[PDB]
């Protein structure tokens, strides 16, 4: 899961 | 549709999708702003989907099935995310109350599926 913006 | 589906929650969130080619989040539907995001329960099939519409112009920016076994990631108290075989979706909620409402409904759906 990519990091929050 | 209204005949077959009931809303189980509504939450305020900016709906994002991950542009993996460019390694950055982009607004779903191409237009930054907050949407009203529902989880809809199709009671006949016991299926669920996430549907979101911009508050301003009502554009549908998300309409994605919730598959059984989904891993729902609560990265922070106001940003949650999940993925499918195609896309990674993110919800940047307007408040922790909105996040709790949506997460509570998502977790119920995932228990019920």
């Amino acid at each position: 899961x990519p990091p929050p913006p | 549709g209204s005949m077959s589906e009931q809303s189980i929650c509504q939450a305020r969130a900016a709906v994002m999708v991950y542009d993996d080619a460019n390694k950055k989040w982009v607004p779903a539907g191409g237009s930054t702003g907050f949407s009203r995001v529902h989880i809809y329960h199709h009671t006949g099939n016991n299926t669920f989907r996430v549907v979101g519409r911009k508050i301003q112009d009502h554009q549908v920016v998300i309409n994605c099935a919730i598959p059984k076994g989904l891993k729902y990631n609560q990265a922070t108290q106001t940003f949650h995310q999940w993925r499918d075989a195609r896309q990674v979706y993110g919800l940047n909620f307007g408040s922790k109350e909105d996040a709790n409402v949506f997460a509570s409904a998502m977790m119920h759906a995932l228990e019920v599926l």
